[PDB]
C-alpha cells in the first residue's frame, strides 16, 4: 500500500511534484523521500499510461523527468575512417529524458534544464 | 601523394570542406567517391582541430551554416543509450517513436567549429571530407 | 496469455501494424508496445507459416506489398563486399544515387514469408512480437 | 599494354559488349591470354578513365564492375537479439555495375546480363 499523496500501480507507488528542479536535483528530492525514492521509471506501456494519467491534473503541460540520464554517453562513438578516438573534444554538455504530463512519448531534454517529476519506490 | 585541386594540405593528409548540404550518411558517401575514397574527417590533435575549425572559416559559402559534419558516429545500435534506470532496472520499454536519430557529430558555428556536438544524423548539413591521398 | 490485438504462437504474442513505417521507426513502435516488444524474428518454419497467416489476416494490408521484420545487418559498410574480385580492398566507390539494402522485410510477391532484403527508409506495414 | 588493350597507371583494360552474367563475364576475364578480371576502381580519375573508353562502343550499356554478392557479409542479425540458425532468405545474389557513361554505381541482380570491362596489372 501507499501513504498519503501518493498512488499505487502494480506494487509501486508514485507522486508527482511540481517545484521545477534539474535532472540531478530532481532525483536527488525522490532519494530525500522517508522511503528512499528515485525518478520514475517506466516498464510497460500501461504503466506509463498510468503515470501519465497521474501527472495531467497538476503537472498538465509541463515537462516531467524520467530516471534516464546522459544518454548520448555510452553510444560507443568512433570515427568513420577507422581511426583512434584517443583525442576528444566534446563539447560538455548531457541530456536526459522527460515526459509531457499530457502526454507518454519521450523527449530529450539538456540535463540542466529544470522541469517537473515524478517520483517511484516499490511498496 | 599531392592534395589535387580544391583541397587543402594539413599534415599528411587533404582535407576540404563542402558548402553542398547532405544527410550525415550521404556526406560520408559523398567523401567515399572522391579521389582515392576520402570519409568524413577525424580530429586527432588539437593542430588538426585547429586547422579544420580555419578552413571551414576559409570558406565563404559556409558563412550562414550552424553546424558541419565531420566523422563522429555512434555504433551502440540503441537509441539513446543508457541501458539502465536511475533505479538500476534496466530497460525494456521505450517509447521514442516521435524523436529522432542524435547519433551523430558535427562542428557548430556557436563555439567556433572546434568542439564536438552530436546532432541529428538526418538533418542536411555542409560537411568537411579528410584524405590520405595514394 | 496475450494481451488484447496480439496473437499467440509458441510461447509468443505476435501482432501486424498497418501503419507504414520506416524499418527503424517499425522497431521504435515495438518497443513502445506492451513490456517492450520488437520487430519478429522468425526463428524456424511453423513460425514463418505463423508469421504469413497473421500478415494474410489483416484487411487494412490488401494493398501493402513490404512488411518489416526484425532482421537488421550490423555491418556499418553501404555494401559488404570489402575484396574486389582482383583480391585489392574496396576504398573508393562511388554510391552517391544508390541507396542500401540493409534491412530484412517479407513480400507479397513470394507469400510474405521467404525474407528479402530492402531499403531501411521505406514506409511499410510491420509485425511485432514480444515474450508476455 | 598488348594490342586491343588500353593503358591507365601501369594497368591494361578492354571493354566488351558481350553480354553476359556477372560470374561468366568474370570467368571471362580470367580466360583471356594475359589472366585479367572484372575492372575494379581505386580511384576517381580511374574511373573517369574507364568510362571514358567505355562510352564509344558500351555507350549507355550497364557495365560489370568486379564487386559481387554484395548483401552477403553484412552481419545480419536480429533486433531482438535471437539466434540466427534458421535462415530464410530468398535466393538472390546482387553485384555491382556502372553505366558506360557515368561513374556512378548501380546494384543488380547477378545474373542480369551486362556489358564489362577487364583489367590487368602490366
Amino acid at each position: 500500500d501507499c501513504p498519503s499523496g501518493w498512488s499505487s500501480y502494480e506494487g509501486h507507488c508514485y507522486k508527482p511534484f511540481n517545484e521545477p528542479k534539474n535532472w540531478a536535483d530532481a532525483e536527488r528530492f525522490c532519494k530525500l523521500q522517508p522511503k528512499h525514492s528515485h525518478l520514475v521509471s517506466f516498464q510497460s506501456a500501461e504503466e506509463a499510461d498510468f503515470v501519465v494519467k497521474l501527472t495531467r491534473p497538476r503537472l498538465k503541460a509541463n515537462l516531467v523527468w524520467m530516471g534516464l540520464s546522459n544518454i548520448w554517453h555510452g553510444c560507443n562513438w568512433q570515427w568513420s575512417d577507422g581511426a583512434r578516438l584517443n583525442y576528444k573534444d566534446w563539447q560538455e554538455q548531457s541530456e536526459c529524458l522527460a515526459f509531457r504530463g499530457v502526454h507518454t512519448e519521450w523527449l530529450n531534454m539538456d540535463c540542466s534544464s529544470t522541469c517537473s517529476f515524478v517520483c517511484k519506490f516499490k511498496a | 601523394e599531392d592534395c589535387d585541386f580544391g583541397w587543402s594540405p594539413y599534415d599528411q593528409h587533404c582535407y576540404q570542406a563542402f558548402n553542398e548540404q547532405k544527410t550525415w550518411d550521404e556526406a560520408e558517401k559523398f567523401c567515399r567517391a572522391q579521389e582515392n575514397g576520402a570519409h568524413l574527417a577525424s580530429i586527432e590533435s588539437n593542430g588538426e582541430a585547429d586547422f579544420v575549425s580555419w578552413l571551414i572559416s576559409q570558406k565563404d559559402e559556409l558563412a550562414d551554416e550552424d553546424y558541419v559534419w565531420i566523422g563522429l558516429r555512434a555504433q551502440n545500435k540503441e537509441q539513446q543509450c543508457s541501458s539502465e534506470w536511475s533505479d538500476g532496472s534496466s530497460v525494456s520499454y521505450e517509447n521514442l517513436i516521435d524523436l529522432h536519430t542524435k547519433k551523430c557529430g558535427a562542428l557548430e558555428k556557436l563555439t567556433g567549429f572546434r568542439k564536438w556536438v552530436n546532432y541529428y544524423c538526418e538533418q542536411m548539413h555542409a560537411f568537411v571530407c579528410k584524405l590520405l591521398p595514394y
